RNA sequence: AAACUCCAGUUGACACAAAAUAGACUACGAAAGUGGCUUUAACAUAUCUGAACACACAAUAGCUAAGACCCAAACUGGGAUUAGAUACCCCACUAUGCUUAGCCCUAAACCUCAACAGUUAAAUCAACAAAACUGCUCGCCAGAACACUACGAGCCACAGCUUAAAACUCAAA
């Protein structure tokens, strides 16, 4: 996380370019003629933009700071951001019993239902021979599961030398859950 | 003076509860625990936060650093000569108290007697 | 090694036995006695009684040998000090009276204060303090100060960045650059204070 | 809250000597026990685990001064050896 | 005459002085040395606040804070605040176990103040509040 | 990281919560339990033993009803970790811990050592533990597992407690 607070007195920059009280620009200035302005003016130092090439600092002070951190988190509280997308993992066997795979299926579909992405490998079982095109139906049994609710991010393929299968489920988008249901009436209305 | 022991374990005889429930036998044992090996304190570390002081208020060139520097030097030469010299007379001198090996051979000479004989 | 412990290493130092008995003071005089009766080594071949003798420059010659090339290692040594001394000297004639009087033109005086002006004062080393290593500066002792300004010489002489440029060119540029505080190795000194700088509130797992 | 300030765990400096006057307000606190008790207060310790420790604390205390008055009562054994020899 | 750790007691005739202030006239410097943080505050006799820092407001944050330097440099921050009020002796009010408990008093000393006293007020409850649960590390 | 930001520090006012140090003491009580202060009442029995059920008690958790609420905290929610993490780590908060009135009747309720009387000599004694024994009495035990189970019965207990088997199985435990 990245705070807004002061950023003390020593800075990270040798050149850094300032910005008054009130938002006058001082220009490009060296970090000990900025910590001197900090002390005549009793006023703090924090890092408005960093992403610029020139690093950007402002000096304020403590009632602005304040202020600013309070601004910061009413623009969250009302129009919070989207966080990124936890990715869960999980390691099936050709050969796993039906109840160990209605154990983990379940819990695949509490992870769409958060709307996280499940990466779902399935590797040749202990001491068994198994095709490709059989340890593919186990991804299409628990997707059955989840009629209109998961689909595939990326399909079935072939990874760690042949050995094992691969594929990434999602949650539907909105647009794709309106095209479920509406495929669903459909056939409703037809029947 | 030591703490009673009278009525403080669990026997027979004793009618109160216990007081103290040891995990080992109250017996001295004909030995001492070894010293444990110490962590000391870090010298001139003092005259190591007035020199990178000063560097970062000189852009650290050392030509305006030179006192300071020099401070830091000194302190760290003496800090080894004195380290050269704890060795020697700490270690083999045992200013004090014995240590455990010479006192063990102590206790070999009178050696507890839970027994009889 | 083919010497039994019994041997001791050679003092050449033709001033060391020419001195007086009677400035010997007791200690002294029972080193002297006691030699009497102590296996030598012989001299190595690398160092001889000369007044000409440069232990830090014979040292710097090592640390440039490859593969046991002394010679050529002391060819490009020699060509090195010869280079600076050109330099100077044409620095000097072009000079007017009064900067005549700041130009050094003893090649080496500028190599012991060029090595001189790069040996860092402080060094970070590894100490394991709760199962993990840190970075920890500390004072590092006369010897690796040393070794370390002729190290990052010869490293950055041999660096690809010089193209085409022989060794004898190279160094001697390096030197007085050094010799003025200047030039990469100047730089990289003052990286490692940067970084030991930064690490100060590692430095109290230090227990020396 | 109620009492006077500056009275309870307050030591004066002496000639600007702050580290020892420190010293001495660490040694008082540790030696009437409010170091250990700060410590031990810090997350709260069943009353079954503060007895096992006390038990711990009053057996080792019984050994480690027998032991001590065992090495002093030996201590003046550990002279030369008048025998040598024999 | 020889010198005594105890602290002069208030309404006795005391020779101790400071800059011709008494013992009761002293600012107090109050330190509470957190286990991840630090924070000092300078105090008139009167209780008025001189001035305040602590190793959040110098720009450390998370585990940094809970360090020695980072309380030697808010020391630092407030003896200078504290020094241009017209502060030279102050009495040190340190409370909690913290890293920054010693290293906060130095700082104040690194920055012009002189400490005439040394009190302890860590809060110790005489049987109080449940404190929480023990971890399983 | 999340959380808070009517937040934090000093100062003052301020508990239906909990009781540093003393205690290196070893006391009180039938046991469970009992360690801030004061006062009132008050700690059975002039032989011993004597009960799953009689009679009276019995930590913590829990139930019912009405209150208090600092702090702690099952559950739950959030943060993180992880192949997964229904955990361990961080935050928040509830039942609950407190008071009152009734229940419930359990514990590694173990100092795993029954009460009373007596002994230190003989053979001292498998091992370990906390030396070995005598008299007397009550309680209890008889391969392992099934089994703190089933059934019956009793109980303010209704997913409970107490009492408590057998069949099948093994040659060990
Ligand atoms: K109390
Ligand atoms: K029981
Ligand atoms: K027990
Ligand atoms: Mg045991
Ligand atoms: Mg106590
Ligand atoms: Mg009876
Ligand atoms: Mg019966
Ligand atoms: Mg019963
Ligand atoms: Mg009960
Ligand atoms: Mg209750
Ligand atoms: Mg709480
Ligand atoms: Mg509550
Ligand atoms: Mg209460
Ligand atoms: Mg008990
Ligand atoms: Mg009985
Ligand atoms: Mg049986
Ligand atoms: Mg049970
Ligand atoms: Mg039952
Ligand atoms: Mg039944």
């Amino acid at each position: 996380k990245t705070a807004f607070s002061n950023v003390g007195r020593k800075i990270s920059q040798r050149v850094i370019h300032l910005f008054d009280e009130k938002g006058n620009d001082l220009g490009n200035m060296h970090r000990a003629n900025v910590i001197r302005l900090m002390d005549e003016r009793d006023l703090r130092l924090v890092q408005r933009n960093t992403s610029t090439e020139p690093a950007e600092y402002q000096l304020m002070t403590g009632l602005q700071i304040l202020q600013e951190r309070q601004r910061l988190r009413e623009m969250e509280k009302a129009n919070p951001k989207t966080g990124p997308t936890l990715r869960k993992e999980l390691i099936l066997s050709s050969n796993i019993g039906q109840h160990d795979l209605d154990t983990k299926t379940k819990q695949i579909q509490q992870w769409i239902k958060k709307k996280h992405l499940v990466q779902i490998t399935i590797k040749k079982g202990k001491n068994v021979d198994v095709s490709e095109n059989e340890m593919e139906e186990i991804f299409h049994q628990i997707l059955q599961t989840m009629p209109g609710i998961a689909t595939f991010s990326s399909r079935p393929q072939a990874v760690q030398g042949g050995k094992a299968l691969m594929c990434v489920l999602r949650a539907l988008s909105k647009n794709e859950e309106k095209a479920y249901k509406e495929t669903q009436e459909t056939q409703e209305r037809d029947t | 003076a030591t703490p009673s022991l009278r009525g403080r374990l669990a026997r027979f005889g004793n009618p109160r509860k216990p007081v103290l429930k040891p995990n080992k036998p109250l017996i001295l044992a004909n030995r001492v625990g070894e010293r444990r090996r110490e962590k000391g304190e870090a010298t001139c570390i003092t005259e190591m936060s007035v020199m990178m002081a000063c560097w970062k208020q000189n852009e650290f060139r050392d030509d305006a650093c030179r006192k300071e520097i020099q401070g830091f030097l000194d302190c760290a030469a003496r800090a080894q000569e004195a380290r050269k010299m704890r060795s020697i007379q700490e270690t083999l001198g045992e200013s004090g108290s014995l240590l455990p090996n010479k006192l063990n051979k102590l206790l070999q000479r009178f050696p507890n007697k839970p027994y009889l004989s | 090694s083919r010497y039994s412990p019994e041997f001791k290493d050679p003092l050449i130092d033709k001033e060391y036995y020419r001195k007086p008995v009677e400035e010997l003071t007791e200690e002294e005089k029972y080193v002297r006695e006691l030699k009497k009766t102590q296996l030598i080594k012989a001299a190595p071949a690398g160092k001889t009684s000369s007044v000409f003798e440069d232990p830090v420059i014979s040292k710097f010659t090592n640390m440039m040998m490859i593969g046991g090339n002394k010679v050529l290692a002391r060819s490009l040594m020699i060509q090195t000090l010869e280079a600076v001394k050109r330099k100077q000297f044409e620095k000097y004639h072009a000079a007017s009276a009064e900067e005549q009087a700041t130009i050094e033109r003893n090649p080496y005086t500028i190599f012991h204060q060029a090595l001189k002006n790069c040996e860092p004062m402080i060094g970070l080393v590894p100490i394991l303090k709760g199962g993990r290593f840190y970075q920890v500066p500390v004072p590092l002792p006369d010897r690796r100060r040393r070794f370390l300004a002729m190290k990052w010489m010869i490293t950055e002489c041999r660096d690809k960045k010089h193209q085409r440029t022989l060794m004898p060119e190279k160094l001697s540029h390096k030197l007085l650059e050094a010799f003025h505080n200047q030039g990469p190795v100047i730089k990289r000194k003052h990286d490692l204070h940067k970084m030991a700088e930064a690490n100060r509130a590692l430095a109290h797992y230090r227990w020396w | 809250a109620k009492h006077l300030k500056f009275i309870a765990r307050t030591v004066m400096v002496q000639e600007g000597n702050v580290e020892s006057a420190y010293r001495t307000l660490n040694r008082i606190l540790t030696m009437d026990g409010l170091i250990e008790d700060i410590k031990h207060r810090r997350y709260y310790e069943k009353p079954c685990r503060r007895r096992q420790r006390e038990s711990y604390e009053r057996c080792r205390r019984i050994y480690n001064m027998e032991m001590a008055r065992k090495i002093n009562f030996l201590m003046r054994k550990n002279r030369a050896d008048p025998w040598q020899g024999c | 005459t020889k010198f005594s750790i105890y602290p002069p007691i208030p309404g006795e005739e005391s020779s101790l002085r400071w800059a011709g202030k008494k013992f009761e006239e002293i600012p107090i410097a109050h330190i509470k040395a957190s286990h991840n943080n630090t924070q000092i505050q300078v105090v008139s006799a009167s209780n008025e606040p001189l001035a305040f820092a602590s190793c959040g407001t110098e720009g450390f944050r998370n585990a940094k804070k809970g360090t020695g330097i980072a309380a030697q440099t808010a020391g630092i921050a407030a003896a200078a605040r504290a020094k241009q009020k017209g502060v030279i002796h102050i009495r040190v009010v340190v409370k909690g176990l913290g890293p920054g408990r010693l290293s906060a008093m130095h700082g104040l000393i690194m920055g012009g103040l002189e400490v005439i006293s040394i009190t302890d007020n860590t809060p110790i409850p005489h049987x109080g509040c449940r404190p929480r649960k023990a971890r399983k590390l």
